[PDB]
């Protein structure tokens, strides 16, 4: 068995790199139209095997063709024509094979769906009546730049399932989804400076003055740390060749001279429905009522809030804990 | 091509075993006679048009997911139904193929 | 069928035996055969060069040499001579099967 | 909480804390598009972090909840920190956060960090820098960072945080007692970033326990 | 800022978040208050918080409807706007309830940790039934203005007609490729495909309606003879029609006094069988919605 393995397998290699490989169409018996749909599901089963293999095909014939699959017979080809196409196979010394060979060649060389889930299937996605491949109606499709937060299970809700027509991110300014633009002066480098730049002269002498009181702020920050991380303890500072803030400014003076409350996550028809109709015309959410309010100082005014301080029987817990850190 | 039905043929071929395997024990002797297979012989001598089949036999079958299907979509399951035992007629009594 | 039973007419006449739709399947079954299989005695396929460079010039003229044709398939040639107009249209879905099997998009601009 | 002149710190605010002690089918090809009206339940998260600091295991809402999102956010403070930047994440919502991750570590990085949680997630269009993210890591993205900020010019003129410029320089390009502060600083400044690298794994059971980051070689003199 | 429904002054942010303060926050002592009845307040019962604990019961027995009482939105202070709100636009308020009623039924077991799952939960269809609405006007005293507002009225069950099958999804069959598609109603109108949808099958006109296959629900007319509180002079009494749906048919039998809160409707009525041709004069009846 590991002597005709590493047979297979070194002749694998051979007909990987130095193969040609043509298939036959023609037909030397009379057989039905259905019985040719067999013929064509077992040559495309067959070809989409080989390109599992990773074999590439070249649908034509040539001379470079090294192993010729055909359905007639391997019994007829001494009695056949010089123009037939084994003759030119047998005269170039190409070895032929019938799917039975060639069957077996692959075969040597290497769930029913069930009623009840079928029947499940159907509760869920509905009738399997329809034409799987086309495009069910009740299903969006992508057709923008998209996101697509979903799970594979499909168990779970498409988290987030997002996508933007082309008159949205038209603007290169403002863009839904965030670039980096980096920025400067400790700013997020998401937003960026987009309101006003660095490069101005005032922004620089405002940013000059600050700099003015951040030196010796600077100094102890040097100092406690050049040589140990802890306080086991003038300065040495390494040269740059890039810019500074004060070089730019010596150069302009040279020019010059909630918690919130939990949700249902599936919505209705009518509430989508009522999306398309909406034109135009200190807060925040406690817990312990389970209510928005527009202030908290009206909320603390309120009969389900008071009447909830008086009771005691709900802080039982912090009262037991309370009397443990009373006798500690 | 036609678009076909994958849970009605599985409908059709669960019918079409049932018409020949569903067997009940014989009350006065003990033996296991498959009723559906005896329905179709005896149409067979009297060219019988309808089959007569008790819903409490098709309950039995799997755990009920078959007669449930029937139950509920009996219109959509019907020309299935229609073929699985024109298929079981075929195959055991086919005189009653041609009139 | 086969090429054997294309030599035996079932029908009077040439026009309503092309016209059958099992004939004229298994004659556009045997054109593709005939621009799949045909090489020269030099070896290269003539009707695959033919075509890789037709879609390079993106020209649909296709240019089969009917001496090719008799000394493959003679059958097809006397079908060709005698009743030019049905074996043509059949030949040009041989030709465009045959041209589609290189280039998908070539059906779609020509 | 810390504090300069003594140079130690403490932790507070445990009141968001808590502890924790634990296939085909034809059609319905729902890898393309969401159904236009939604049956399905979304999966009840654990989401209570700040804003720019949740975990991107958080951001995937994981049924069981580790304990490393503290490490990867002590990550984050590290990246900002040594990035110069101080709010360097910031969120709108969650998707947001996901794009934000996306536009450092890449498409297909973040594609096969949500495979092994179970869920796919593709990107179409979406026009941006670096198409796959940054393979070499966080050096280039945090070293175009500072180059923005420094050309600029609004940068203070501290020593501090230029040593970190010309490090970063000198990878991306490639007095006796300054050139012992230099080997120091570079052999250190090399370890930290090296050790950012293991702070900020995908995985979790990859990302190494915070007692695996104590017995680094970076941390070698507090030991 | 704040968006409004064209037609209406009504929020679904707004009226949602006053709807669930007051489902989370109100006690029958308010209605007590209301009803300037002081000395009937009782601690055991007007003190517990009423919805709170219906709709607790509501989970454990799989009932899928709340029962409102319109004179308590009253009571509330938040909700007196969303009362009026409800008599005039009861088509939207009645869904923003229900779907503030199913994110409450969501948030009585998510923050309090019960052991209910949110699968079957947030499958059910969660709908209310207003009732108690005001003052029970007469039919003939009412105005074109009145339509799709909130009416409640007496009345006597006469007769009723048998189960009608009013067809909400439509199923069609492609001819030649058995192909089919399931479209849904749209404000009493089904489009018809005029072109199959498949991509290798675009045959026109081949898209047949299968009337058994496609899905129905139930619809059924009552008439009613209506006894008004108050009768103007020499007003003889009359019968309206009131069209009930799904659940409610065949609740009301011939012959008993009910209360019926409903939505006060108008349709135009076709002239002829084989004419589209509508009539000018409208057709008024009432669409139901809680029966006592
Ligand atoms: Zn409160
Ligand atoms: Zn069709």
């Amino acid at each position: 068995p590991k002597e005709l393995l590493e047979w297979q397998t070194n002749w694998k290699k051979i007909m990987k790199r130095d193969s040609r490989i043509y298939f036959d169409i023609t037909d030397d018996v009379e057989m039905n139209t259905y019985n040719k749909s067999k013929m064509d599901k077992r040559r495309d089963l067959l070809k989409r095997g080989f390109l599992t293999l990773g074999a590439q095909i070249t649908q034509f014939f040539d001379t470079t063709v090294t192993i010729v699959i055909t359905r007639r017979s391997v019994e007829n080809i001494y009695l056949l024509k010089d123009t037939d196409i084994l003759s030119r196979a047998k005269k170039n010394y190409m070895k032929v094979w019938s799917y039975e060979k060639a069957a077996r060649f692959l075969k040597n060389l290497d769930a029913a769906p069930t009623l009840s889930n079928l029947l499940h299937n159907e509760k869920l996605y509905g009738p399997t009546d329809r034409d799987p491949r086309t495009k069910r109606d009740d299903i969006h499709y992508f057709k923008y730049p998209h996101v697509y937060l979903y799970d594979l299970w499909q168990t779970w809700a498409p988290i987030i399932t997002l996508e933007w027509k082309p008159q949205e991110l038209t603007n290169l300014d403002e863009l839904p989804y965030p670039i980096l633009k980096i920025g400067s002066f400790g700013r997020c480098p998401f937003i960026g400076d987009r309101n006003y730049d660095e490069s101005s002269y005032k922004r620089v002498v405002k940013r000059y003055s600050r700099d003015k009181a951040n030196k010796k702020y600077a100094l102890q920050l040097r100092a406690l740390f050049q040589y140990h991380a802890d306080t086991l303890l003038n300065l040495i500072f390494i040269p740059h060749t890039c810019n500074d803030s004060t070089k730019s400014f010596k150069k302009w003076m040279q020019e010059k001279a909630g918690l919130g409350p939990t949700r249902a996550s599936v919505m209705s028809k009518n509430m989508k429905s009522l999306s398309r109709l909406m034109v135009d015309r200190n807060s925040g959410y406690c817990e312990n009522c389970r209510v928005k309010y527009e202030s908290l100082e009206q909320h603390i005014v309120s009969e389900k809030h008071l009447s909830f301080a008086e009771n005691d029987l709900n802080f039982e817990a912090i009262d037991s804990l309370i009397e443990n850190l009373r006798f500690q | 091509k036609k678009v076909d039905d994958v849970t009605g043929e599985k409908v059709r071929e669960a019918f079409e075993q049932f018409l020949e395997d569903f067997s009940v024990q014989s009350t006065d002797t003990g033996e296991v006679e498959k009723v559906y297979r005896a329905q179709i012989e005896f149409m067979k001598i009297y060219d019988l048009n309808t089959i007569y089949i008790d819903y409490q036999h098709l309950s039995m079958r799997e755990n009920g997911a078959l007669a449930m299907a029937i139950s509920e979509q009996y219109y959509r399951f019907l020309p299935f139904l229609q073929k699985g035992l024109r298929r079981v007629v075929r195959k055991y009594a086919p005189e009653l193929l041609n009139t | 069928l086969t090429l054997e039973s294309l030599s035996n007419v079932k029908a009077n006449s040439y026009s309503e035996w092309i016209t059958q739709p099992n004939v004229s399947r298994t004659i556009a079954r045997e054109l593709k055969s005939f621009l799949l299989e045909y090489t020269d005695e030099t070896g290269r396929s003539v009707y695959g060069a033919r075509i890789r460079t037709l879609g390079e010039m993106n020209s649909e003229s296709l240019e089969v040499n009917y001496r090719h044709l008799a000394e493959s398939k003679a059958i097809l040639a006397l079908f060709l001579a005698k009743c030019p107009e049905e074996m043509l249209k059949i030949f040009d879905l041989v030709a465009m099967e045959a041209t589609e099997l290189h280039y998908p998009d070539y059906a779609r601009i020509h | 909480l810390f504090n300069l002149e003594l140079g130690r710190g403490v932790l507070v605010d445990f009141g968001l804390a808590e502890a924790q002690m634990d296939n085909n089918v034809n059609g319905v090809d729902l890898t393309k598009g969401y159904p236009k009206n939604e049956t399905r339940r979304i999966k009840r998260a654990n989401r209570a972090g700040t804003r720019g600091f949740r975990a991107p295991e958080v951001l995937m809402k994981c049924g069981a909840q580790s304990t490393k999102i503290d490490i990867w956010s002590v990550g984050v403070i590290l990246l900002s920190l040594l990035g110069r930047r101080f709010p360097m994440f910031q969120s709108l919502d969650d998707a947001d956060s996901l794009l934000e991750l996306c536009t450092i570590f890449g498409w297909k990085e973040l594609r096969k960090c949500a495979a092994l949680h179970g869920l796919g997630f593709e990107a179409s269009g979406l026009i941006w820098d670096k198409p796959n993210g940054y393979s070499n890591g966080l050096k280039e993205f945090v070293y175009d960072l500072l180059n923005k900020e420094c050309t600029i010019g609004t940068f203070p003129e501290y020593s501090v945080a230029f040593e970190t410029f010309g490090f970063l320089q000198q990878e991306l390009h490639d007095a006796y007692e300054l050139k012992k502060y230099q080997e120091e600083i570079w052999s250190d400044h090399y370890w930290c970033f090296q050790v950012l690298e293991q702070c900020f794994e995908m995985d979790p059971q990859k990302r190494s326990s915070a007692e695996d980051l104590l017995k680094t070689p970076f941390f070698n003199e507090l030991n | 800022p704040l968006r409004i429904i064209w037609g209406t002054n009504v929020s679904i942010q707004e009226c949602t978040t006053n709807f669930r303060n007051f489902l989370m926050s109100f006690k029958y002592k308010f209605r007590k208050i209301l009803d300037e009845r002081e000395e009937f307040i009782n601690n055991t019962t007007d003190e517990e918080l009423y919805y709170i604990k219906q709709l607790n019961e509501m989970r454990e027995l799989g009932t899928s409807n709340l029962n409102l009482d319109a004179r308590n939105l009253l009571a509330y202070k938040q909700t007196e706007d969303l009362y009026h709100q409800l008599l005039n636009y009861p088509q939207e308020v009645i869904s923003i309830m229900d779907q503030t009623i199913k994110d409450c039924m969501v948030s009585l077991i998510v923050d309090n940790n019960l052991d209910y799952d949110l699968d079957e939960i947030e499958t059910k269809f969660y709908k209310v039934r207003p009732y108690n609405v005001g003052s029970c006007k007469g039919m003939r005293e009412l105005n074109p203005n009145d339509i799709d507002k909130l009416i409640n009225l007496k009345g006597l069950v006469l007769r009723s007609t048998p189960v009608i099958p009013d067809m909400k999804v439509a199923f069609f069959k492609c001819n030649v490729c058995d192909h089919t598609m399931a479209v849904e109603i749209d404000r009493g109108v089904i489009q018809e495909p005029a072109r199959c949808e498949r991509i290798d099958c675009n045959e026109p006109n081949s898209m047949s309606l299968i009337h058994n296959r496609c899905s129905f629900a139930d619809k059924q007319v009552i008439k009613l003879q209506e006894t008004p509180d108050f009768v103007p002079d020499g007003q003889t009494p009359h019968s309206i029609s009131l069209c009930v749906y799904d659940e409610l048919v065949d609740s009301c039998r011939a012959g008993d006094r009910i209360e019926v809160t409903g939505t006060f409707r108008s349709i135009p009525i076709r002239a002829n069988s084989r004419q589209r041709v509508l009539k000018s004069l409208y057709k008024t009846y009432v669409d139901v919605v809680h029966v006592k």
